DNA sequence: GAAGCCACATCCTCT
DNA sequence: AGAGGATGTGGCTTC
């Protein structure tokens, strides 16, 4: 919980969480590491455990029979919204293009530090 | 399939449903019927506006005549025409001077589409 | 028939007409999902070409414009003002011989406009349906 | 409350 | 593995 990931991006309890918004809060948890980190390559991150983040993400929806085939169309359709771009090559690397600085109020590399990432 | 009147003496256009689901599909594959003579390989056009959007986003919307009739290859519209607003369709034939025939409150575009209620 | 017998009535008469024979605000409907500035020459080179595609913005209502009589200079004229265009193109609109007629910003891509009854392909034409 | 707009959730076809 | 088309679904907002 290094800082208010969801709610720096405008998650405010109005409606559902998005996809983009639930997968940062993973992401500035400490305690998550083992299935989401950043590459450490900017807002670069990869999913090391596909499954483990679908089924948060189910849980988190309320959609038990979610599963990663799902969770990553829900990531292609952010290729046109310029939200979360993929990493050719990179198996299960994507990478937020979006200003996440200005939203978080981070660079990468003072958050990297922050979530002591390696 | 069955034809209808357009604001031009000259021309006829298939039935279009009255409110659709945008980029979708049409359920009848569009057309534009000439009554006189118009030589094969005249092009012709659709567009759509009103109100609240000035120039709807089509797609596929060019067809070629052909034995007075002009089929397009399924044509979509993508802009929307706004809560309980009809688009005002513009064809297009191409001829030497150019012949246009409008279609008011042809058509409703919105972004569900029609809806069995919740 | 390609037109209708009562041209000239329908024209004065018709409310569709009625509420486009004014200076009416028109605009450049071309490629609305490309940046201002590939719109701009589009937009300018098309002219330039003799095309266009414009819409009377208040009432929706969208056009393609062919500037030529039944490249051009009476039909496109960059001239008659800097920075400014002022298109001109005939047609037969719902059977009703008309000429559109208008200007437009070469920078802002809008501008004003309106159509005008064409006594004389509307004769002729009439003629050829006898 | 209907009727809009959204962001998915599901399912699939293709490479 | 991954891209992207088609279409249904529930949360929320606006007329």
């Amino acid at each position: 919980p290094v800082i208010p990931a969801a709610a720096l991006a405008g998650y405010t309890g109005s409606g559902p969480i998005q996809l983009w918004q639930f997968l940062l809060e993973l992401l500035t948890d400490k305690s998550c590491q083992s299935f989401i980190s950043w590459t450490g390559d900017g807002w670069e991150f990869k999913l090391s455990d596909p499954d483990e983040v679908a089924r948060r993400w189910g849980k988190r929806k309320n959609k038990p029979k979610m599963n990663y085939e799902k969770l990553s169309r829900g990531l292609r359709y952010y290729y046109d919204k310029n939200i979360i771009h993929k990493t050719a090559g990179k198996r299960y690397v994507y990478r937020f293009v979006c200003d996440l600085q200005s939203l978080l109020g981070y660079t990468p590399e003072e958050l990297h530090a922050m979530l002591d990432v390696k | 399939g069955e034809l209808v009147r357009t604001d031009s003496p000259n021309f006829l256009c298939s039935v279009l449903p009255t409110h659709w689901r945008c980029n979708k599909t049409l359920p009848i594959a569009f057309k534009v019927v000439a009554k006189g003579d118009v030589p094969d390989g005249t092009l012709v056009t659709v567009m759509a506006g009103n109100d609240e959007n000035y120039s709807a986003e089509l797609r596929n919307a060019t067809a070629a005549m052909k034995n007075q009739v002009a089929r397009f290859n399924d044509l979509r519209f993508v802009g929307r025409s706004g809560r309980g607003k009809s688009f005002t369709l513009t064809i297009t034939v191409f001829t030497n001077p150019p012949q246009v025939a409008t279609y008011h409150r042809a058509i409703k575009i919105t972004a569900d589409g029609p809806r069995e209620p919740r | 028939p390609r037109v209708v017998p009562d041209q000239r009535s329908k024209f004065e008469n018709e409310e569709f007409f009625r509420k486009l024979s004014r200076e009416c605000e028109i605009k450049y409907t071309g490629f609305r999902d490309r940046p201002h500035e590939e719109r701009q020459t589009r937009f300018q080179n098309a002219c330039r070409d003799g095309r266009s595609e414009i819409a009377f913005v208040a009432t929706g209502t969208n056009l393609s414009l062919q500037f030529f009589p039944a490249p051009s200079r009476e039909y496109v004229d960059l001239e008659r003002e800097a920075g400014k265009v002022y298109l001109k193109a005939p047609m037969i609109l719902n059977g009703v011989c008309v000429i559109w007629k208008g200007w437009i910003d070469l920078h802002r891509l809008d501008g004003m406009g309106c159509l005008e009854f064409d006594e004389e392909r509307a004769q002729q034409e009439d003629a050829l349906a006898q």
